[PDB]
RNA sequence: AUAAGGGAAGUCGGCAAAAUAGAUCCGUAACUUCGGGAAAAGGAUUGGCUCUAAGGGUUGGGCACGUUGCGGCGUGCGGUUAACAACCAACUUAGAACUGGUACGGACAGGGGGAAUCUGACUGUCUAAUUAAAACAUAGCAUU
RNA sequence: GCGGGUAAACGGCGGGAGUAACUAUGACUCUCUUAAGGUAGCCAAAUGCCUCGUCAUCUAAUUAGUGACGCGCAUGAAUGG
RNA sequence: GUAUUGGCCAGCCGUGGUGACAACGGGUAACGGAGGGUUAGGGCUCGACCCCGGAGAAGGAGCCUGAGAAACGGCUACUACA
RNA sequence: GGUAAUUCCAGCUCCAAUAGCGUAUAUUAAAGUUGUUGAGGUUAAAAAGCUCGUAGUUGAACCUUGGGCCUAGCCCGCCGGUACUGGCUGGGCUGGGCCUUUCCUUCUGGAGAACCGCAUGCCGGUGUGUCGGGGAACCAGGACUUUUACUCUGAACAAAUUAGAUCGCUUAAAGAAGGCCUAUGCUUGAAUACAUUAGCAUGGAAUAAUAGAAUAGGACGUGUGGUUCUAUUUUGUUGGUUUCUAGGACCGCCGUAAUGAUUAAUAGGGACAGUCGGGGGCGUCAGUAUUCAAUUGUCAGAGGUGAAAUUCUUGGAUUUAUUGAAGACUAACAACUGCGAAAGCAUUCGCCAAGGAUGUUUUCAUUAAUCAGGAACGAAAGUUAGGGGAUCGAAGACGAUCAGAUACCGUCGUAGUCUUAACCAUAAACUAUGCCGAUUAGGGAUCGGACGGCGUUUAUUUUUGACCCGUUCGGCACCUUACGAUAAAUCAAAAUGUUUGGGCUCCUGGGGGAGUAUGGUCGCAAGGCUGAAACUUAAAGAAAUUG
RNA sequence: AAAGUUAUCCAAACUCGGUCGUUUAGAGGAAGUAAAAGUCGUAACAAGGUCUCCGUAGGUGAACCUGCGGAGGGAUCAUUU
């Protein structure tokens, strides 16, 4: 099912067959892209831009409409993080969740949670060193990772 | 997880065809079943079969007509010579007149028998009677 | 059911294989040797030794007899062990100080039959043979 | 103070005396409150003379112009000497050859050790002028 | 005076007869007796008269030493084991 | 130095080498191999011994002659027997 | 075998092998009772209490297929004639060329034919060949080509042995001998395949891994600048220098090109929205009840048991009403209902972080499954230090029953039962049933989210909230049925297993001795983990039938 | 060119001490198995006359008893406004 847990749930989200934009979407892929980049330079992660866009106004999948992915114009314009964003993330819960334990000593489940989330980020930062996205040296440090976020 | 879309392809079928059915339902579509299904049909042993084609895998609606015994799958895909073939013809067939044990070489898949007249020996990946 | 299946995982069915075969009696009986160490007879078939007194020893609850059983002592490591006389009327010809040749029953380190705690068997006295000697094929040397 | 051979056979009792002793290098048990026991037990070297090696300090680094009488400066701008040259200064450590009536911490100075039992936990204190101990005190514990 | 509590308060914590297919012992049982009849532990020990108790070890020889045995004249739990 | 390479040895300078993918050590009633016994197939067990290779002449070391020996139906010394 | 012995000691008769037969020990089959092929794990021996995680094992789909042709070789079938030949658009079978956007790298040298033609021979070409327009095929040499795994064919590799061909030592076990008319002679054999691990070459290119262009540091050009190095022979000889030239390394400008990025898995991770629960931590609020205490009224009994007594009582017991204090606990609601990895979680409200499911035309793109050692959690009881100490109650003291009663019954009662800071790591920790993935039959309930619909109820009222009908996702469960499975009880898994192979981890092999002795390790201790042997025995055990 | 001699090297052999492995004696203490017509009780198998079993702690001549938390392998698959 998933990686910690027993649950199978099957919420998701399903790619219509078709590749082709409807006829009433006219609007071109050069415009939009520029649109893209000053959210992204507002402050969006790449994540919610997609979903901004699809409520906002017309254009529902990004890569069907200019035939690039979302992170690889982020990337090619030069505003792609320096750090993915599920392992930022990740690491501001984990940072977080542990603030709240040194205040409550006895939150006795959270340090059963602490290991959990803490060998997600491991594997998740293997899986980056071993494909080049980070520096192989780069290590997660858990005194001074509180600054990495912000 | 899936270790192997051919195993479930087969156990299906194998279950279906015991079960009297007249039509199958495999998911996952590879090079290997649809290479298999057309030595199934050089038998007699099926009928069409049609593979609808979604973005994603593709999958296999095979037709049984009955007049199929059984079909299985070796797991671990051992290395064979070709002076002991005829040893798994006599362990897994009910007899040497019909039947037929499916290999893989370089010169693409297929049966035994064909294998022999052309002298070449493989992996196993299954058999059928 | 449950083994390792793969194309390369010969390693863990051999390692696995020799502590699972210690699960066997007949396995532990030779690889410890104990034959060699503890049982009375050096891994041989036959031992010699001398007769020191005879005993008459009474048989379980169903049977009721005197199985007349013999103490001999040991050239090899001067233990003492209990032996069986078989047939009949052997004690008479049997002194004390005999020099005996022993064997086994065959049971293979447990009791036999009805006799408690006794496990060999004597097949010569002053090397002539009981047998021949009962059936008077031979006379037994003063 | 010294004594041939024996080495506690003397005596209530090894009382008195003798034996070991510095430094460098090896090696170190049972037990345990894991801090100890431990310098455990038990071994090897130590002179004279002639040499070698190691451990430091101080002063010096290119052009391009302008004052002051070859020099102190004021500057602007390059390179890190593949670390060079001179002078100065006490001791500590390691190694080699030769040498002797095989001796060398040569005087002085300088732990005998091991296996067990009784008793008090330890450091400490008292009958000045016959008893320093198992006696007293101690931290800890409990009660009013 | 009468009636309750209190032992890390002072202190205390027993005898006699029978009984298992040899012999020995007594698991077991009757009996007197009051505040309770020495539990866990330990021992010829600095505490035992009979005593130089009995067995083993150390010695050529040991009233000495050590390890065990326990009806202990008269061991024993903060008078602490 | 050896018939010759090589930490085989003598000096100087670095701090290395093997291991859970089983190192290191303890047992072996262990010379190794060609091979023997037993069978549907897969295996289990034995192999001092007629063929090939290695080591030894009671236990250790040292050496002459000779192309070839650290030899024992060659020598020297100790230990135990005689 | 205890007085008519089918089983002992004898006589008759009979049985098995036969110059051989019995006994002891070792070893193999028997043994699918060691099990890769091929063995059990609900109750017969056996799934670690639970989760995370390292070695190790296993890992979703996707890249040149097909067509049209033509012909060679090689078998086999058939038909007949005749030893035996042709034929059959016979069936193939192995190819070897083609074109379809694909076909096949490359240099030099040797060698050297074919095709057309010639002179002479002849009757339009040839043997001439000491033909030239030649240039199939071969050989000997240079330059490049992702790398492993895998398979086919070769080379090399011991005599003996095994299988195995030949020869009548009178046959045979053996042996490599012998044979032929008549010979003063001739002739032959003394084979062959396998071993099988590692190493060396060749063809095939499926299956299983690996590399390549994304900050272009990418491919090409006889396009053109460079700036570096090398040096054949040619100018008489030698030396020195230069030019052109040939080749090698590196860096610019321009041009050429379809200029370079696979899907988005009812695999996984993350984001977002409305929700959901007795999931966790801290603080706070409420509820009766129990015990104790104070005030108030009366008088002889009050407790408990099959039945009594111990205990409390006019020094007013028990009971009645009001008030106060202390600690523990949250009845009924409460269920074949909910949450958590398990152990476990129920009074109100506030704060803090965490989680599942649903919805989604958001995001990354194999990031994954199980794990030896290793690590976190882990009821109750127990241990070390403080606070608290209402109720019960190990130990203990009394009252009864009984022949005895150190118990069951009744009145008291210490540790403990609560909490703070630290240890212990075992339970019938049970679904006696390991985890992930695929398929298999009918039904109706029910908890959470979403979607459709006819109506009722109701409000500063519509949409929302409450009720009803149908579909779908994810759970805790239940009834019938067997095509299936088991020795059976029984099971939608305990099925898809003698027609036996989806991936991963652990444990057992007749009963006792024994979870014992000893060694090691963790803990203050109690104890936990690992874990034998001597000896003994023919039965223990599971499910069901009749009593 | 012989005996003898100085200094290294290869080194048998002996003495003392340390360590590893095997066999074996030992007062006394404490277990297991078998053979019994032994003594004392009756814990378990029926609701075995107090339902049984598991973990933990204490107590008693002995089987065993009691406290706390679990399980049914139970003597209940089940009780309505
Ligand atoms: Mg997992
Ligand atoms: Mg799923
Ligand atoms: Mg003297
Ligand atoms: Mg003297
Ligand atoms: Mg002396
Ligand atoms: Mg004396
Ligand atoms: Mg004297
Ligand atoms: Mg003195
Ligand atoms: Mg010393
Ligand atoms: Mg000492
Ligand atoms: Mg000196
Ligand atoms: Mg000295
Ligand atoms: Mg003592
Ligand atoms: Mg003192
Ligand atoms: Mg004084
Ligand atoms: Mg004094
Ligand atoms: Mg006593
Ligand atoms: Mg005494
Ligand atoms: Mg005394
Ligand atoms: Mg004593
Ligand atoms: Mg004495
Ligand atoms: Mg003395
Ligand atoms: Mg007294
Ligand atoms: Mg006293
Ligand atoms: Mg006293
Ligand atoms: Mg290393
Ligand atoms: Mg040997
Ligand atoms: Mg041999
Ligand atoms: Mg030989
Ligand atoms: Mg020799
Ligand atoms: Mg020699
Ligand atoms: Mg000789
Ligand atoms: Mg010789
Ligand atoms: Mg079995
Ligand atoms: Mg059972
Ligand atoms: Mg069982
Ligand atoms: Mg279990
Ligand atoms: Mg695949
Ligand atoms: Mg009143
Ligand atoms: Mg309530
Ligand atoms: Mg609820
Ligand atoms: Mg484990
Ligand atoms: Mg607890
Ligand atoms: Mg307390
Ligand atoms: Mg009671
Ligand atoms: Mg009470
Ligand atoms: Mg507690
Ligand atoms: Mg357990
Ligand atoms: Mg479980
Ligand atoms: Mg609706
Ligand atoms: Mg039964
Ligand atoms: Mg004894
Ligand atoms: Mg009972
Ligand atoms: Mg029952």
């Amino acid at each position: 099912g998933r990686l910690h847990s027993k649950g199978k749930g099957i919420s998701a989200s399903a790619i219509p067959y078709s590749r082709n934009p409807p006829a009433w979407l006219k609007t071109t892929p050069e415009q939009v892209v520029e649109q893209i980049c000053k959210l992204a330079r507002k402050g969006a992660t790449p994540s919610q831009i997609g979903v901004i866009l699809r409520d906002s106004h017309g254009i529902a999948q990004v890569k069907v409409v200019t035939g690039n992915k979302i992170l690889r114009i982020l990337k090619s314009n030069g505003l792609a993080p320096d750090i993915p964003e599920d392992l930022y993330f990740l690491i501001k819960k984990a940072v977080a969740v542990r603030k709240h334990l040194e205040r409550n000593r006895k939150d006795k489940d959270s340090k059963f949670r602490l290991i959990l989330i803490e060998s997600r980020i491991h594997r998740l930062a293997r899986y980056y060193k071993t494909v080049g996205v980070l520096p192989p040296t780069w290590k997660y440090e858990s005194s001074t990772a509180s600054t990495l976020v912000a | 997880v899936r270790t192997s879309v051919l195993h479930d392809a087969l156990n299906s079928i194998n279950n279906a065809e015991k079960m009297g059915k007249r039509q199958v339902m495999i998911r996952p579509s590879s090079k290997v079943i649809v290479k298999f299904l057309q030595v199934m049909q050089r038998h007699g042993y099926i009928g069409e079969f049609e593979e609808v084609d979604n973005h994603r895998s593709g999958k296999i609606v095979v037709q049984l007509n009955g007049r199929l015994n059984k079909c299985g799958v070796i797991s671990p895909r051992y290395n064979v010579r070709l002076a002991e073939l005829e040893k798994w013809v006599t362990k897994l067939l009910p007899a040497r007149q019909f039947g037929y044990v499916i290999l893989t070489t370089s010169a693409g898949i297929m049966d035994h028998e064909e294998a022999r007249r052309k002298h070449v020996a493989g992996k196993i990946i299954g058999f059928f009677y | 059911g449950g083994k390792p299946r793969g194309l390369n995982a010969a390693r863990k069915l051999r390692n696995n294989r020799r502590e699972q075969r210690w699960a066997d009696l007949q396995y532990k009986k030779r690889a410890l040797g104990t034959a060699y160490k503890s049982s009375p007879f050096g891994g041989s078939s036959h031992a010699k030794g001398i007769v020191l007194e005879k005993v008459g020893v009474e048989a379980k609850q169903p049977n009721s007899a005197i199985r007349k059983c013999v103490r001999v002592q040991l050239i090899k490591n001067g233990k003492k062990v209990t032996a069986f006389v078989p047939n009949d009327g052997c004690l008479n010809f049997v002194d004390e100080n005999d020099e005996v040749l022993l064997a086994g029953f065959g049971r293979k380190g447990k009791a036999k039959g009805d006799i408690p705690g006794v496990r060999f068997k004597v097949v010569k006295v002053s090397g002539v043979g009981l047998l021949a000697l009962w059936k008077e094929k031979k006379e037994k040397p003063r």
